[PDB]
């Protein structure tokens, strides 16, 4: 039971393509084929478009509950 | 009694306070829905020709 | 034939609306065997277009009157027999709006089909029994030449 936005808001995209983007710096593995970028924010916002981030978001309602949603479930601008 | 049905209990809820609008479609202001029902009645007569 | 339109126009007046655009003149013409009426955009510089003055005028869709297909690409590296050879004045552009005389009627007496070569813009109303072809964003051209008798 899960009652938030199913839009993935710009803040939640911002900080999933933040933290991926350092989950694809230091030799880390990448999940797409490359055309051969060397800036991560180019890899990691194209496994955006690939729903293939699988990170879980905890949002936290103000009462000190949270929800699990999925980057991989939630709807892209 | 049906005077208690007659006068209704109370006017209904806005469509805002009752069904969120985050996650329940269709639900918005009584003045947005005022203008979208305006634009429809205006849409449909210069549309017939 | 790919013709949308053909009549043998006059003109009666040009100019009566004061803006005065350089290079480019407004002629207000009206039919002889029919009773519409035209409003054309001219280039002076190019082809000059005088009061008094009889042309023929014809409206198309394709310039291929045989093996129509209208594809819509200019390239002069084509040497292909067209309908463009015959006359002088050739243009290109969209019908934009068509909005006629109608009081809950369709298809009423008189109907305005507007079209906008490039920016030169063109007013052809009369009968809607002529302007049957003529839709919404349909490319249309427009072939153009003056005869004298």
């Amino acid at each position: 039971k899960r009652i938030t936005t199913p839009y993935m808001t710009k803040y939640e995209r911002a900080r999933v393509l933040g933290t991926r983007a350092l989950q694809i710096a230091m030799c880390a593995p990448v999940m797409v084929e490359l055309e051969g970028e060397t800036d991560p924010l180019l890899i990691a916002m194209k496994e955006l478009k690939a729903r293939k981030i699988p990170i879980i978001i905890r949002r936290y309602l103000p009462d000190g509950s949270y929800e699990d949603w999925g980057v991989d479930e939630l709807i892209i601008t | 009694r049906r005077k208690y049905q007659k006068k209704a209990a109370a006017c209904p809820d806005p469509s805002l306070s009752v069904w969120r609008p985050d996650i329940y479609f269709a639900s918005v202001s009584e003045t947005f829905e005022t203008k979208v029902d305006d634009y429809s009645q205006e849409w449909a007569a210069q549309t017939e020709k | 034939a790919g013709i949308l339109f053909e009549d043998i126009f006059d003109v009666k007046d040009i100019d009566p609306e004061g803006k005065k655009f350089d290079r480019v003149s407004r002629l207000h013409c009206e039919s002889e065997s029919f009773k519409m009426d035209l409003i054309l955009d001219v280039n002076i510089q190019i082809y000059p277009v005088d009061l008094g003055d009889k042309f023929r005028l014809v409206i198309a869709s394709t310039l291929y009157e045989d093996g129509t297909l209208d594809d819509g690409e200019y390239n002069p590296t084509d040497d292909r027999p067209s309908r463009a050879d015959q006359f002088e004045y050739v243009m290109y552009g969209k019908v934009y709006r068509i909005e006629g005389d109608e009081t809950s009627t369709e298809a009423a007496t008189r109907l305005s089909a507007y079209v906008s070569y490039g920016g030169l813009l063109m007013r052809l109303q009369g009968d809607a029994n002529n302007l049957h072809g003529f839709e919404v964003d349909s490319r249309v051209y427009l072939l153009m030449k003056k005869l004298a008798f």
